[PDB]
């Protein structure tokens, strides 16, 4: 789940 | 040849660290606060948070904590920037100005270097001796603290562990020691060293390497007492030293990762402990008394103490208060008691801070119907997520407002001495005084005793004695409260009137053209005092209890009319003390001094909209500080208010004010009216604590907003938002949200709370049936929330396993109907990428969503926007342009799939847009009658893309994983196959905040071209517009010059933190304006100004000129 690693990304995480 | 500005609208809001210690002085318990790039600095007190300093760092701040080097009164401060800049701070107070001093500074980066997960550690031993830093994998670099080593000269210690997850210096400890939990295979350990510096060696540490959970990851180094070690895991918690050993593993803390911890007790007794579910929990150290050995530690303990916002970081204060730092939501003061209230919540708030969290996404709307911006995000996460309304200026509630023409001055009257409301607030008409009869709903035109509608009133005050004075043009009049007679007159020994009003409630303290008299109305009479002349003819005039004074007022504010000053006497007196020349050739309009809360200025108001500031003093008689700022373009009129605790000023021009103040520096913000002429604070029968307000030809009374430059909303959500657009024909927004479920004992999902989905008014679920072929979910849901009332009036659930990414709001083709649409996607925790997903066409005519159409696609919708009546939207690596038949259908268009993961569209109104990930950006047009695709220009670089914007036809601005901006262009040079086919990045710029949204808009709103607005994961808002060639080399030009003047908190390189900077290179920046460095002109000393002007014309108070205008942009 590339979507999941992303979005954390949004969130300013790993 | 680029040419851009960027601008901070609102500061950074999420909090990334958080120190308590002494470093203002010794006696005194401060808190630092860090948010990104700012540092604040509060004082402990029994009530809350002492404000005293706020500055800036030319870097993201990433390691922050306080030591105390052998021999020093006070702490010092260790700070290290992300792009590796060290300095030791200190804070110095000389004077009643504060300054933050470089003790001594470097940078500490190397050339061999991979940034290890986990980031930067910074820790410093707790004998002072050294700094430990883990930059790299594979290294360990020591600063040490002897006294000389001001350049903060290291050397670093090659680490046979290339893989640690967290370090700390062991207390208790003979040599140096460090204590770290890592990685390889057979799991995760523990592994001590000794640090020796004369030998720059790694020494075998006190105690045997033992293994430890896979998932721990907090190392606390208990103090003395104890001196060992404690490891925060998932399910585990642990206490290591010499050959002790201790674990308990309480099931309460399974549940969810703890992330953040602060000690207590100094001797390490009680820990806080912040987990991701926002639970506070106690660590507990049960301590045991031997008589002789040494105390040691009995057992491990855990209270579940109750819930806070998610911590990020947390720190103990005096006395049960903890503060919260929070980045996913708002920060916080809590306090701690002893017993449980209901519910068993040891917690409880005390205040709560403003953070406009991670911003996921946002647009501008214009709520209020006029063409002032508003801006709404989509902000926070999980039981933090939010919406944010976000309003530049102060508002006013309008009820009945009179048109009452010509009106020209008004103070705060009633009718009685009782009611501590009013009924007629006698003003003045042009050249005359009126009545207002007004119950506080109708008014009346029935004119008074003595207050002859023929004359005209300057001073109007609560005077006792039973008379409602009325010092007028002809000379103070008298008109007692219940006789209503005219008791008592004035009436110049020549032909001559009173010109210059002043007074408080027992005075009449005038002018005569150039006289200055003083007349008191004790038991309704008049009496003379102290009497003077002015060399020049007097302008105007501020008194007022000062001090400790009621009747007579003690110091003397004057302005002057030929000469053009401000001067500093007495009253009675009139002494000469301090003659301040204004220079120019406007007279002084109005003056002030004033009681801010602690502290004393004085304000001029020219008449040319100018106003001056200076640093006064209400009880010797002495002006210091200068300053210039410019309001109105008409004389502007002032007068103090208190809405809380607090006095401002209301300044009255074209362009009204109010007068503001942080610490104790000053604050301009503006009011959202038209014009105002006159104006008064109020508290009366028809219309409450209030502000009566004089304008161009109308008049008004209601109550006031806040105080920021910002206004603030906030719509609580209790779960993520995600996306969010706007449907003016519905007005509603439609919003993308997340909720968490776990594992039921049925296997099912539920909720650990209320979320704006389950509580929505209406609701809904996907009845489409395509893809049907300790455990914790997302579930996705389409928000429709009105706009003024903001609550959720429906709410719609997608699949099980459908993420929604996408949302947009319009018409396609032929139908006149506007459809909300959504882009969605089946993720699975196993698979890698999304193999399936749908874009859903959504319908609120009213009252429900009507699912319209139902489009299968091959991968993640990661986004679309609306194109030329079509839908544009990408799928996994792939751009397609749908249709929208009269037999309401998606059929597909033409595909571009030329680009690794597409995540990021915007449209070029007409044919052309950008899109590409990983690789960086890309052009492309859509060709009409070949009703096609075309790959017009490609950027080549590295960048990861986190957002996109089209500034203009040629312009493309874009921000990237690594804190940095770009502009690309297409270049404009023969040989249309290559040079035609490559686009140059003709903008660099290091912003160091993550961007997540650009959109065009403007919060400014009623020199430069274009607003582009943009939101970050800390919560900073920034803008980008565009320049000339000129300007922008003005202000190049001018950015140089300043970067010589402005002294840097531990001495940074302004050009180095603006540089372009990745792992691959290192530039400085091009084509970009920090509008942030711009503006700070405005704040440097009148020498400091000079200092650069130097060298059509060149002048300090033109170039003022123009930073005004700039700084009016947001």
């Amino acid at each position: 789940s590339i979507v999941r690693t992303l979005h954390q990304h949004k969130l300013g995480r790993a | 040849m680029s040419y851009n500005y960027v601008v901070t609208a609102q500061k950074p809001t999420a909090v990334n660290g958080c120190v308590t210690g002494h470093f203002t002085s010794a006696e005194d318990l401060n808190l630092l606060i860090a948010k990104n790039t700012r540092l604040e600095i509060y004082v402990v007190t029994a009530e809350g948070l002492r404000p005293v300093k706020e500055v800036g760092m030319y870097g993201k701040i990433a390691v922050m904590e306080l030591f105390r080097p052998k021999g020093e009164s006070k702490d010092l401060l260790f700070i290290l920037t992300a792009k590796y800049n060290a300095c030791i701070l200190e804070y110095k107070q000389s004077g009643e100005s504060i300054d933050i001093i470089t003790r001594a500074h470097g940078n500490v980066q190397d050339r061999i270097g991979r940034p290890s997960e986990t980031g930067i550690i910074g820790i410093i031993d707790p004998e002072c001796r050294m700094i430990g830093l883990r930059l790299y994998d594979g290294l360990f670099k020591v600063i040490p603290l002897d006294r000389d080593n001001k350049e903060l000269k290291a050397f670093n210690i090659r680490l046979e562990e290339l893989h640690v997850i967290d370090v700390k210096f062991l207390y208790g400890c003979q040599a140096p020691t460090i204590c770290f939990v890592y990685q390889d295979p057979q799991g995760r350990h523990v592994k001590t060293y000794e640090v020796s510096l004369r030998e720059k060696e790694f020494n075998k540490g006190p105690w045997k390497q033992e293994n430890v959970e896979a998932e721990a990851s907090m190392v606390i180094a208990v103090p003395e007492p104890f001196g060992g070690a404690i490891i925060i895991g998932q399910e585990s918690i642990t206490y290591h030293n010499g050959d002790k050993y201790l674990a308990i593993a309480p099931p309460i803390i399974k549940q969810s990762t703890i992330v953040c911890h602060n000690r207590v007790d100094p001797n390490g007794s009680r820990y806080l402990l912040g987990d991701m579910e926002g639970r506070l929990f106690m660590l507990l150290l049960e301590k045991e008394e031997q008589m002789d050995g040494t105390v040691t530690l009995k057992d491990l303990r855990v209270e579940l103490l109750g819930e806070t916002s998610i911590a990020e970081c947390l720190t103990y204060l005096d006395n049960g208060v903890v503060f919260v730092g929070s980045r996913l939501g708002d920060s916080q003061l809590v306090k701690l008691n002893v017993d449980s209230n209901e519910q068993g919540s040891y917690v409880v708030a005390m205040e709560t801070f403003t953070n406009l969290g991670p911003i996921v996404d946002m647009c501008v709307v214009d709520l209020e119907r006029q063409g002032q911006g508003q801006l709404v995000t989509c902000s926070g996460a999980f039981k933090e997520g939010s919406l944010r309304i976000i309003r530049n200026g102060i508002g006013i509630h309008e009820h009945a407002s009179i048109d009452l023409p010509g009106i020209k001055g008004l103070w705060p009257l009633r009718s009685d001495p009782n009611r501590e409301t009013y009924d007629t607030l006698v003003l003045s008409f042009v050249g005359q005084t009126r009545v207002l009869m007004l119950n506080g709903e109708e008014v009346e035109e029935t004119e008074l005793m003595g207050f002859v509608d023929d004359q005209q009133t300057f001073f109007c005050g609560n005077v006792a004695h039973q008379q409602l004075i009325q010092i007028t043009s002809a000379s103070v009049r008298l008109v007692s409260q219940e006789p209503k007679a005219l008791v008592s007159e004035w009436k110049e020994p020549q032909a001559k009137n009173i010109s210059v009003a002043s007074c408080n409630s027992s005075q009449v303290v005038v002018a005569v053209g150039r006289a200055l008299y003083y007349l008191q109305i004790h038991p309704q009479e008049l009496r003379q005092i102290s009497h003077t002349e002015m060399e020049h003819e007097v302008a105007c005039l501020d008194i007022t209890p000062l001090g400790d004074s009621n009747g007579l007022s003690p110091l003397c504010a004057i302005g002057l009319w030929t000469d053009i000053s401000a001067r500093i006497l007495k009253l009675p007196s009139f002494e000469l003390l301090h003659k301040e020349m204004l220079g120019g050739e406007i007279i002084p309009r109005s003056i002030l001094m004033t009681t801010f809360e602690s502290s004393h200025y004085l304000l001029c108001a020219l008449g040319d909209g100018a106003l001056f500031y200076f640093g006064l003093n209400i009880e010797t008689g002495l002006l210091s500080d200068r300053k210039k700022v410019t309001l109105g373009t008409q004389p502007t009129v002032l007068r103090t208010f208190r809405s809380l605790s607090t006095t401002n000023v209301f300044a009255c021009s074209d362009r009204p004010t109010v007068i503001y103040s942080s610490n104790h520096k000053l604050v301009f913000s503006n009011v959202n009216l038209k014009e105002v002429n006159y104006m008064c604070p109020l508290n009366s029968d028809g219309y409450p604590d209030s502000l009566a307000l004089a304008n161009n030809s109308t008049l008004t009374i209601g109550t006031i907003d806040e105080i920021q430059k910002l206004h603030i909303r906030t719509v609580p959500l209790y779960e993520s938002p995600r996306k969010i657009c706007y449907q003016e024909v519905s007005q509603c927004f439609g919003v993308l949200s997340s909720r968490i479920e776990v594992q039921d004992t049925s296997g099912g999902t539920t909720a650990l709370r209320p979320s704006a989905s389950t509580q929505a008014l209406s609701s809904s679920v996907s009845s489409s049936k395509l893809f049907s072929s300790g455990e914790e979910v997302e579930v996705h849901n389409l928000l429709i929330i009105d706009q003024h009332t903001f609550e959720v009036l429906h709410a719609h659930q997608f699949l099980q396993n459908e993420y929604a990414l996408s949302l947009v709001s319009c018409k396609l083709g032929k139908d006149p109907n506007t459809y909300f649409i959504v882009g969605t996607a089946m993720v699975y925790p196993e698979e890698a990428e999304p193999k399936q997903g749908r874009i859903v066409v959504f319908q609120y005519s009213d009252g429900k969503l009507q699912t319209v159409a139902e489009k299968e696609v091959k991968g993640a919708v990661y986004s679309m926007v609306e194109f030329n009546g079509k839908l544009l939207a990408s799928i996994n690596s792939t751009v397609r342009l749908y249709e929208w038949t009269t037999e309401k259908d998606v059929r597909t268009e033409c595909n571009h799939y030329n680009n690794i993961m597409a995540l990021y569209l915007k449209t070029k109104g007409d044919f052309i847009l950008v899109g590409d990930l990983m690789r960086s950006v890309l052009l492309l047009a859509y060709k009409p009658m070949e009703g096609n695709f075309e790959e017009i220009a490609r950027d080549f670089n590295p960048n990861w893309m986190s957002a996109v914007e089209i500034l203009d036809d040629d312009n493309f601005l874009g921000a990237e994983n690594a804190f940095n901006l770009f502009v690309c262009q297409k270049d404009s040079a023969a040989t249309t196959d290559e040079e035609r086919q490559h686009l140059q990045e003709v903008g660099l710029f290091h912003l160091g905040e993550f961007v997540n949204v650009f959109c065009h808009g403007s919060l400014v709103m009623q020199p430069t071209q274009g607003s582009v607005l943009f939101g970050t994961v800390n919560g900073m808002i920034g803008l980008v517009t565009s320049l000339s060639e000129s300007w922008y080399n003005l202000l190049l030009d001018m950015q140089n010059r300043l970067n010589k003047v402005i002294k840097s908190v531990g001495k940074i390189e302004h050009s180095f933190w603006r540089s372009f900077h990745t792992e691959r290179k290192t530039e400085p920046a091009t084509g970009f304006i920090d509008g942030d460095l711009i503006e700070s002109f405005l704040d440097i000393s009148r020498p400091k100004m000079q200092e650069v002007v130097a060298n059509r014309e060149a002048t300090a108070d033109d170039l003022i000129k123009v930073v005004e205008e700039l700084t009016r942009i947001h």
